[PDB]
């Protein structure tokens, strides 16, 4: 452990505030996209930011809007399934 | 990666034990408050934007790159038409400016 | 004193509003990085016996 001469000092950034850096991180993406990380803030709506990121790789925007539920249902889904592989796979 | 930003050019300089870069890039300033819709409704049918979005001042509606604020006419010719009038969650009813129509008068 | 981390300002969120950028100013931004070190050399023995 530590009883002769050896020592461990603490790190300066605690555990708090990394948990308040990555709380600040992604509550920007959610309500701001790549915008918060250019410049000032800019609010936009979720559901149109992912419609623009569909965009983005290929898909005409409106397969995101025509297809709003089915999406927003297998996101919920993939969240809990992670939850329960990390909460059981050692 | 190279500087904070959108990139838009860069010029190298020597250094006695490295190499110094200036990275020169495009950063957005001066934004304002705008109301949206997802798509439009114009007589049955929806109309998206193309390249942009469609963005109202309160009392009219445009259509503008995403990038900066410049209000153009919604029509035809810039908004694609797909699928029903309802079907997404968000439309708005507003009318859609014809080009071709004043030229059969 | 406890370090700040920043300002902290919370975006007003809405379902229906948009911010848009209505201007924009070019920065010319700095980056250094080395990109070597002096080539020396050390003679072994005359070092250790000279
Ligand atoms: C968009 O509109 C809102 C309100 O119309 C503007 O408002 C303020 O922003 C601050 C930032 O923290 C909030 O605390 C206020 O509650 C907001 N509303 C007020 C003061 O009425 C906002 O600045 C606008 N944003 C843009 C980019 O135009
Ligand atoms: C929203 O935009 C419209 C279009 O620019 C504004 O309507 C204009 O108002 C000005 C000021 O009186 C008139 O000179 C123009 O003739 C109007 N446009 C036309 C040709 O219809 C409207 O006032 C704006 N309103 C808000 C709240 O932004
Ligand atoms: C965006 O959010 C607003 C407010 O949360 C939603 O407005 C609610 O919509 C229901 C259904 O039409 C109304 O009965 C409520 O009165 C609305 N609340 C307010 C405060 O206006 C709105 O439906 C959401 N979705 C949009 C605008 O597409
Ligand atoms: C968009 O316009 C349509 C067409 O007028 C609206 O549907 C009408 O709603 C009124 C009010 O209940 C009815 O009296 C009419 O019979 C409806 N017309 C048809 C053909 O369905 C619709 O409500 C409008 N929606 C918005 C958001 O403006
Ligand atoms: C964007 O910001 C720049 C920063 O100043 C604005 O520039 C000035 O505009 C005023 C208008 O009266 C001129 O008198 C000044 O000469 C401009 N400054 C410079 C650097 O020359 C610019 O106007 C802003 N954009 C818009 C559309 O107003």
């Amino acid at each position: 452990q530590k009883f002769n001469g050896l020592t461990v000092l603490p790190p300066l950034l605690t555990d708090e505030m990394i948990a308040q850096y990555t709380s600040a991180l992604l509550a920007g993406t959610i309500t701001s996209g790549w915008t918060f990380g250019a410049g000032a803030a800019l609010q936009i709506p979720f559901a149109m930011q992912m419609a623009y990121r569909f965009n983005g790789i290929g898909v005409t925007q409106n397969v995101l809007y025509e297809n709003q539920k089915l999406i927003a249902n297998q996101f919920n889904s993939a969240i809990g399934k992670i939850q329960d592989s990390l909460s059981s796979t050692a | 990666f190279c500087g904070k930003g959108y990139h838009l050019m860069s010029f190298p300089q020597s250094a006695p034990h490295g190499v110094v870069f200036l990275h020169v890039t495009y950063v957005p300033a001066q934004e304002k408050n705008f109301t949206t819709a997802p798509a439009i409704c114009h007589d049955g049918k929806a109309h998206f934007p193309r390249e942009g979005v469609f963005v109202s001042n309160g009392t009219h509606w445009f259509v503008t790159q995403r990038n900066f604020y410049e209000p153009q006419i919604i029509t035809t010719d810039n908004t694609f038409v797909s699928g029903n009038c309802d079907v997404v969650i968000g439309i708005v009813n507003n009318t859609v400016y014809d080009p071709l129509q004043p030229e059969l008068d | 004193y406890t370090m700040s981390l920043g300002a902290e300002n919370s975006v007003a969120y809405s379902n229906n509003s948009i911010a848009i950028p209505t201007n924009f100013t070019i920065s010319v931004t700095t980056e250094i990085l080395p990109v070597s070190m002096t080539k020396t050399s050390v003679d072994c023995t005359m070092y250790i016996c000279g």
